[PDB]
């Protein structure tokens, strides 16, 4: 068994920049190393094979290199079409394992703070016995954001789920939804529902709240 | 044109078996090894095994030796993978691939079959408005699309006329086995008194169509 150790797991780079993606084989795989690129919701496509040969159609800004059990994919002068995920794979002995992957996202030139909004549960949903509270963080960069739910100023845990959009191709930002779900009975124990957001674009955390019954 | 054709999706129950197909065309089927690759939602590629269609020789990844069973039908130039005793851990996109003239490559990939393993029954979504109690130049509105199965739903705003600033989030699978998603839109505060906002939610599997006006 030969495993491929890939790094880094994530890369942020701007158009025109150069990046290096690395894979170490846990044993000699000779030159039997391929690289693939995969765009969201598409099948992977072959970029490089025999460690250093470019596949048909692949631009020369891509290069593969080999140094013993260390293999590298380098991309010079990144273009918009280059963003996505990359995987190495060896073909020496069974099983023919893949590296764990590298996600290459676009580094927006400037930080963008999220615009934050909080949505109370509706009268209609409340009828049915459940209360979903939704916090929206809109068009932010970079990806890292902390969203914390507080109920009557008490910190919540284990009762919310987050979802995030694909980086916008045009402005390079993300948006995120965090949903707090409570039974009606639990919802009715408390008054102040708030989401507090921490992010590099905010000199201080931002808190949006409502009072149950206010709307 | 070398092509590998795979069904888009298989919705199946836990504990059963499912047979995935990969129909090859545009080349001599018996000349090239066929491989299969697993990819769980938002995660990495995993190599399952390979079969030689000429003689039926097969090498599995040990991890999949009981889970996956590979065969081909020479006469219909089709490769098959049976996945047995299905569990939620098997929900994933499964690709078939064909080796190149350099055997140590996958230049050709099927589009992949999305296999979702679930015991849930079809159910249309409830659609709830999202509007803050609320100054600012931008206002947000949305719809919560809750408790439906299976994927997917389509959400549009004002019958497709409103697309700018619309964000429809990836659905999350709740412990109930049902999905939940929000779709939001940000608009100029000034429009709030002049313009109307409606999310249109469509769920084919249940034949459900909901249009929900969101009152700011």
């Amino acid at each position: 068994d030969i495993q491929m150790t890939q790094s880094p797991a994530s890369l942020s780079a701007s158009v025109g920049e150069t990046v290096t993606i690395t894979c170490r084989a846990s044993g000699n795989i000779h030159n039997y190393l391929a690289w693939y690129q995969q765009k969201q919701g598409k099948s992977p496509q072959l970029l490089v094979y025999n460690a250093k040969t470019l596949a048909d159609g692949v631009p020369s800004r891509f290069s593969g290199s080999e140094s013993g059990t260390q293999y590298s994919l380098k991309i010079n002068s990144l273009q918009p079409e280059d963003f996505g995920s990359y995987y190495c794979q060896h073909f020496w002995s069974t099983p023919f394992t893949f590296g764990s992957g590298t996600k290459l996202e676009l580094k927006r030139g400037t930080v963008a703070a999220p615009s934050v909004f909080i949505f109370p549960p509706s009268d209609e949903q409340l009828k049915s016995g459940t209360a979903s509270v939704v916090c929206l963080l809109n068009n932010f960069y970079p990806r890292e954001a902390k969203v914390q739910w507080k109920v009557d100023n008490a910190l919540q845990s284990g009762n919310s789920q987050e979802s995030v959009t694909e980086q916008d191709s045009k402005d390079s930002t993300y948006s995120l939804s965090s949903t707090l779900t409570l039974s009606k009975a639990d919802y009715e124990k408390h008054k102040v529902y708030a989401c507090e957001v921490t992010h590099q674009g905010l000199s201080s955390p931002v808190t949006k709240s409502f009072n149950r019954g206010e709307c | 044109q070398v092509q590998l054709q795979q069904p888009g999706a298989e919705l199946v129950q836990p504990g059963t078996s499912v047979r995935l197909s990969c129909k090859a065309s545009g080349y001599i089927f018996t000349t090239y090894w066929i491989h299969w690759v697993k990819q769980r939602p938002g995660q990495g590629l995993e190599w399952i095994g390979e079969i030689n269609p000429n003689n039926g020789r097969i090498n599995y990844n040990e991890k999949f030796k009981t889970k996956a069973t590979l065969t081909v039908d020479k006469s219909s130039s089709t490769a098959y993978m049976q996945l047995s005793s299905l569990t939620s851990e098997d929900s994933a996109v499964y690709y078939c691939t064909r080796v190149g003239v350099m055997i140590t490559t996958f230049p050709y990939w099927g589009q992949g079959t999305l296999v979702t393993v679930s015991a849930a029954s079809t159910k249309g979504p409830s659609v709830f408005p999202l509007a803050p109690c609320s100054s600012e130049s931008t206002a947000a509105l949305g719809c919560l699309v809750k408790d439906y199965f299976p994927e997917p739903v389509t959400v549009s705003w004002n019958s497709g006329a409103l697309t700018s600033g619309v964000h429809t989030f990836p659905a999350v699978l709740q412990s109930s086995g049902l999905y939940s998603l929000s779709s939001v839109v940000t608009v100029p505060s000034s429009s709030l008194g002049t313009k109307t906002y409606t999310c249109n939610v469509d769920h084919k599997p249940s034949n459900t169509k909901v249009d929900k006006r969101v009152h700011h």
